[PDB]
Parts: C-alpha cells; structure tokens; sequence
RNA sequence: GAGGGCAGCAGGCGCGCAAAUUGCCCAAUGUCGAAAAAAUACGAUGAGGCAGCGAAAAGAAAUAGAGCCGACCGUGCCCUAGUGCAUGGUUGUUUUCAAUGGGGGAUACUCAAACCCAUCCAAUAUCGAGUAACAAUUGGAGGACAAGUCUGGUGCCAGCA
RNA sequence: UUCCGUGCGAAAGCCGAGCCUUUUUGCUCGGCGUCUACUGACGAACAACUGCCCUAUCAGCCAGUGAUGGCCGUGUAGUG
RNA sequence: GAUCUGGUUGAUUCUGCCAGUAGUCAUAUGCUUGUUUCAAGGACUUAGCCAUGCAUGCCUCAGAAUCACUGCAUUGCAGGA
C-alpha cells in the first residue's frame, strides 16, 4: 500500500495508485495531479479517460502546463483547465484536508513558496531554494528558509518575500495541526529540535505544533491574495457539527 | 501485497445445560415463535456490546467527550428508533436494557404488534413471501429493526397483489384464470 | 395496457466529456406488447431533449436477487464522435458501432515470447512452441 | 556435441494428515512501455481482474396461513361434577376451501467476456407447495451436562463409559 | 601549477506557419528532437541510541591478527 | 459471560491434582446438509521434484527510401516486412 492518507484515496484497489514522480514536492507532501484528473474534477473518470487526457495530452498547470499527472501538486498550485477554464489552487481546509480550491484567475496568477534553503551560487551569486521546487538566482540578498515568497507564476517574477518573524499569519501544514491556521504566536529556537511553534487560530485559540510545519502567509489575515479555507484552522466540537448537520 | 477488510462477527453463548438458561431463553423464543437460537445469540451480542459500552462509558471522568458523543448517538438512534426512551436518557436504563426490548423492535414483531398479521409468525411469513412496503423492498428482511417512521410506512406492496389494481398469478393465484383460459378455454 | 413508466432522478451534466450522467426510477405491469431496448435509451435521450437516439449510453443495471426491481443509471452523449471516442467497441457494440482487436487467448502472444532477442528476418508468421 | 533449473502462475508428480483450474479477459487497478493518424480500431500484462475450483470463516435464511368437523385438555358455571352451557387452550388420519416461496421461467433488463436476478407487462407472463413432499441433522437420555418409570435385546458377554 | 568527463555551446530528426521562390533552393517566423555542468527531488547505499525470543550439569570471552585501541597511508561511493 | 461442576471419606472438615467446561472460526477429519448473502483457501511434511502450459514490452504528428510487401487507378500521408 503506502497509501498517503491525506490524498483521501480509498477502499478497494490501488495497490499503488499511479505512483507520483521524483520532481518537486516530495512524496509524502505532495498531492499529485492524477488523482485530481479522475477523482477531483470528475468528467474523466476511468483510467481510460486519464489516459485519454494524456494521449491527447491536454491537462494544464501554471508554469509549465505540465505533462505529468504523477507530478505532485501541492500547496497553491494553479490549475487551469481551459475546457471550461477552470481554476483551482491547492490548499488545505480545516480539519486538515486538502482541497483543489477554485480561485480567481487573477488570484490564480501568483503563488507563495517557503524557502527551504538559501545558498551561494557560483560567483557572489546567491541562489535560494524553496520548499516546493524553485531554485532562484540572485534573490533578496538576505532571504532565509522559512520565509515565503510571492511569485508571479504568470511571470517569472518575485513579488515578495517577507522579512519574517513571530506573530505572522500562518497556515499550519502538518504535524498534528495540518490544516490549522494560526498566526504565528512564536517559535522558540529549540535548536535541533527545531523551533517549536506557538500558533493561534482564528478563534484566537492558541495551539502548538513544531515550527517546521508553518507557512507564513501574511499579516493582517492574508497578506496573500490567496484563498482562505473556510474557518481558518482552530479545530473544534465535532459534536455540534453533528447537531448542526441534522436539519 | 494486498488485502480486503472482510471480517467475521458475532459470538455464541457459553456452556449449555443450565436448566434455567435454557428455560429463560426459550420462553422468550416462544414469544417470538422463532427459527434459531442463533437469533438470540445475535441479540445477546449486540445487547451485550452496547451494554459493554455502557459499562465503559459511565465511568468516564465526568466532563469528557465520548460520553457526550456516543451518548447522544446511542440515545438518539435507539431512542430514535423506538428503542430507547426519553427517560432512558440518563443512560441508566442503557445500562439496564432487556432482550425483549430488542425483540420488540424486530420489525416483524412490531408489525404484529402494530396489528398486522395474526402473530409474529404470521408476520414473518407474510413479509417474507414478499409483503408490505416501507423500503425499497417491502421488508424482504423481517429480520430488521425499527426506526420509528417505518412505523408509518408499514403498508402494502401495492406491488403485491395485496395492493395491486390488478393481482397476479400467485397467492391469490390468478393462474387458475390462466388454467381456465387454457384448459377451460373453448 | 399500461401501466409502466420510467421516472428519472438525480441527474448531472458533464460538459467536458461532452456527455451527461444520471439516475433512473422504473416500474412495469400492464402495457404490453412492450418493451425491447431502444426506447429505454430514447427516453433518456428525450428526457434530456436530445434527439440522437444512439448518442446514448445505458448500463446502469446489473441484478441479483432483490426482486423485480428496476433502478439504473444513464449517460448522454454530445456527439457520435464523442461517443466514438468515449465508448469502447464492446460497449459500442452494446449500442452497435465497431469492434476492438482480435482476441485468441494469447495465441500469438508466442511471437512476443520470441521477439526481443531476434533481428530482422522473421518475415511474418515466425513461430516457436506451437509446432 | 549440445543443452537444462516454476520458493511466478496454472498445471504434473512427490511428500505427507494435508490444501482448487493447463478457465475468461485485458474493462477497471496498478504497472510498465510507446505514450491513440482514433485518418487504420489497435501497446503490453497468469500482475490484475472475472468466472471455475473452494461447506475454514462472516450475511440471511426454508418445512408456511386459516377455518370447519373430529378430539383433546384447561377454566367459569349449570351441574355433583358431567352432558351441557359457559369459560378457554389446544390437538387430529377428519375436513377443507384456503396460505405459498422455493423453484424456474417472455426478460425488457447483464457482463471485458462469460456469469450469478428478473419487472410478471404480454394469451395484461405461463408455471410452481400442504405434502412421505420441494428436505433435516447431528449427538445424548445415571451424574456432571438437557433428557426414560423403562418396550424389546442383551447378559460381566456383547459391549458401553 | 595541472588534467584522457564539459569547453552541451549544433555538421543530425517532427509537426506548424511566413516570405522569397511558382512553390522549391534561398530567406523568415513558430512550437518539439540529439544535447553538458548544478541543484532538487528520488532513491540507494552507509550508522547509533533505544528495544527484541529460549538456555549455565553454556561463562568467562576476546588478541596467528584484527581482538580494543593508537599511529601513516591504503582501500572504498564516502566513513571506518 | 470476571461462577464452575465431576472426581479421594465410614462419615466429617480438609490440602490437592485429574475429568469436564468456555473459546480458538486455528489445522485435519467424520457425519450431515434448503436456499441464499457475505469467503480464506499445498505454508505447515520436503525451499521435495517437476513434463506441461503459460507469465516485459512498447513508438508518437515529432531518429532512419529502400523498391520486400502492402496500400492506392496512381499518386499516395500512410503502412511496413
């Protein structure tokens, strides 16, 4: 199996699913495309229709319209499917779960990506590498891992990186608090445990998960003009939900 | 390699010839006019299981979740279904319960109770040669339990000759009219 | 002598496929003189007010015990082209419109057992275990 | 001279207490490959999937209803009780009209294929139950552990435990 | 100071189109091919702390060298 | 089901073990099977032996006439040995 559970696959069949590919947005924190073609948009339903997508290539992704279904989609990717011209972004809703989240074409005309690493390049060149598959030459002179960065997507253009710290609007992307959202309350250095992360959610209920899983997304709610998952990540009283449900 | 979640469920009941045990069980079985002790076992199991759950649940340090969740769930269906009651709501009867409560909510029996049929047996057999609607199917399975609005539903297979604007070659056994038309036929 | 009718319900529109997916609620008892296959399809064509009466795919049954019963699921095609591409030929056949490759339970699957090691020549019908 | 290696899969034998098919198919699933001029429909697949085999297992279940008589017990009372009546429950070769699926078939309707049900319409489906049928097992009857008071056998035997 | 993998940097193959040219040659433009280094995934190799089942009429085991370690180099994909 | 009961005495109260008892849906086997729904299924013994049979390939529009062959009147994209 090794099914990846937040890909919401199920029951019978899919020993493997169609396995993803080596190529940015790592195995476990991907949400690769195929699943989308068949299992998300739904028109294409068989493998036959997928197959059909491909033998008539079709499917299209910002940046490269992308050829690979096995290619991970993950945080913020922008799909346009020109037959109907429909766009979605990749993003969690609360209760941790990933949606393909339809987004404005114009909103669907940028994205944000965390820096995973910040390097020299050969010649007082610097180059930064993002936690999702960018290497970018000559970035801010002092950018750093864990600061995210706005990208044009339509173009090759950084629109930002934001001189990070404490108290900044965060989407918690994993550990326990996957799909939790919370402005950073703070991170204490916890060196080599990594900083651990005090988070407070839209309630103003505060919660912790380790600093690694923390996607700054802005200040003042969204700095980003990106989609905000309904509820915006507290996690609460199921019970009531049940209740709520039953009208 | 790869799987399936099938499984195996239910448990039989320990150690036979206990005169009372045999007696008590039977009597109950006598009320319903049955077809196996297995049906009892089934009930015991279930009965037990929730009763088990009950055993667990109450001791839970008060102000803690499950009791709320499950209590509501159990309450609302059972109660809902026409099993538990509003006053059986402090979970105290839930600890209690009786097998008959269950039997009583074998939909067949409720029917007979409902009136319909001349006994629970008469009720089995009816339903079974395909009669009286509630669901998608009559109740093909009188094995079933109730659920409080089926309560209403309980009526003909309009479908059945028994509610048809016409009948069918059966029960009534139109057939004879076919036999007539073929046999009698001038 | 009717008696007998096809109700539909829970129906969904799929633009991209150039085809439409949807539910069926069906009784019969009295009518007849009725029915074969085509009409079952037509009704769904013309339930959705689509004329091409063979731009229809139907499926939506199998059965078992659970008696008499008649709930399906139905599909409606934009074009015969869309069909010609969405429908596989045994299905297409189920309508009637073409066949797929020749089966023979790996009859010459045998060439495949021969071929990776061997160059040129061969010259059609070249052959191994089957003597 | 040459030359083989199923702890794949089905097959075989073998062993042993001991375990199914040289079946379909290549849909879905995966998976791989090239990546539907599909302008010529069209890779490839004993993985897989379908069946076949398959009482280890889990799901649900069949011998039907009712009445009349017989007849019965069981109450209430007449009545002594009883017949009776009444008050009830229940038997049966009686009796019977009456219940009625199995089970199989118009079949429209499935399935990769093949396949496992059928609306019960139309000669507005034919057909199909009261019986040894259209069927009951298995294991007990000192006790533990349910259940003979003994019919017959038997005779420390047979044999039981 | 130096080098028997780069000096991908184009003497090779589509579809698409321009204009010349008739069109072609030529000359254009457009989307793909052969194509090296660095990163990333990806993955694989390599390693500890922690944790594992029987048994003393099993107790000492353990050091030709590799046993434990220490030295230079080897040697390997690297550590040793 | 948070029980046992059966079995040592002249009784008696005893320590106390066997017998039973409940599962195992674990293997074999015996018996005996209405449907029918839901089903694992040559590990185990010998990783014993194996006929057999069958179980990696594939190209697009996008690397290669070859005069085979095929295609079509012919071209001929194509196809293609």
């Amino acid at each position: 199996l090794y099914a990846p559970k937040d890909w919401m696959l199920s029951k019978l069949t899919g020993v493997f699913a169609p396995r993803p590919r080596a190529g940015p947005h790592k195995l476990r924190e991907c949400l690769s495309l195929l699943i989308i073609i068949r299992n998300r948009l739904k028109y294409a339903l068989n493998a036959l229709e997928a197959q059909m997508i491909l033998r008539q290539g079709l499917v299209c992704v910002d940046g490269k319209p992308r050829k690979d279904g096995k290619y991970p989609a993950g945080f913020m990717d922008v799909v346009e499917i020109p037959k109907t011209g429909d766009r979605f972004r990749i993003l969690y809703d609360v209760k941790g779960r990933f949606a393909l989240v339809r987004v404005s074409e114009a909103e669907s005309s940028i994205k944000m990506m965390k820096v995973v690493n910040v390097y020299t390049g050969t010649g007082r060149i610097p180059v930064a590498v993002t936690h999702d598959g960018h290497r970018i030459r000559y970035p801010d002179p002092r950018t750093s891992r864990g600061d995210t960065l706005v990208y044009d997507v339509k173009e090759k253009k950084v629109l930002d990186l934001i001189k990070i710290g404490n108290g900044k609007v965060v989407m918690v992307t994993g550990g326990a608090n996957r799909g939790r959202i919370g402005e950073i309350v703070s991170i204490e250095r916890h060196p080599g445990a990594f900083d651990i992360a005090r988070l407070k959610d839209a309630s103003g209920h505060e919660f912790a998960t380790r600093a690694t899983n923390i996607f700054v997304i802005g200040k003042d709610m969204s700095s980003v003009p990106v989609t905000l998952p309904k509820q915006q990540g507290l996690r609460i009283n199921v019970i009531q939900e049940r209740e709520e449900k039953l009208i | 390699r790869n799987y399936n979640n099938f499984n195996r469920v239910w448990k039989a009941p320990r150690r036979p010839f206990e005169k009372e045990r045999l007696d008590r069980e039977m009597k109950l079985c006598g009320q319903y006019g049955l077809r196996c002790k297995r049906e009892i076992w089934r009930v015991n199991m279930t009965l037990s299981k929730m009763r088990r759950t009950a055993r667990l649940l109450l001791t839970l340090p008060e102000n803690h979740p499950r009791r709320l969740l499950e209590g509501s769930a159990i309450m609302r269906r059972c109660h809902g279904y026409g099993f538990l009651d509003e006053d059986k709501d402090k979970l105290d009867y839930v600890l209690s319960l009786t097998v008959p409560d269950i039997l009583e909510r074998r939909l067949q029996t409720v029917v007979f109770k409902h009136g319909l049929a001349k006994s629970v047996h008469h009720s089995r057999v009816l339903i079974q040669q395909r009669h009286i609607a509630v669901a998608k199917q009559i109740v093909t399975i009188p094995s079933f339990i109730v659920r409080v609005s089926s309560e209403h539903h309980i009526a003909f297979a309009d479908a059945s000759p028994f509610g048809n604007g016409r009948p069918g070659r059966v029960k009534r056994v139109k057939r004879n009219a076919a036999k007539k038309g073929s046999g009698g036929g001038d | 002598k009717a008696e007998v009718t096809v109700r539909t319900s829970q129906f969904k529109v799929n633009k991209l496929l150039n085809r439409k997916q949807f539910v069926v609620e069906v009784n019969h008892p009295g009518w007849c003189g009725t029915v074969p296959a085509k009409l079952i399809r037509n009704r769904l064509a013309s339930l959705y007010k689509v004329a091409d009466e063979n731009q229809i795919s139907v499926f939506g049954f199998k059965t078992k015990f659970g008696g008499g019963k008649t709930t399906g699921f139905g599909l409606i095609y934009d074009d015969l082209a869309a069909m010609k591409r969405i429908e596989p030929n045994y299905r297409k056949a189920r309508l009637g419109m073409g066949k797929k490759k020749l089966p023979a339970r790996k009859s010459v699957k045998e060439r495949r057992n021969r071929n990776k090691k061997i160059r040129g020549k061969a010259k059609g019908k070249m052959q191994t275990k089957k003597k």
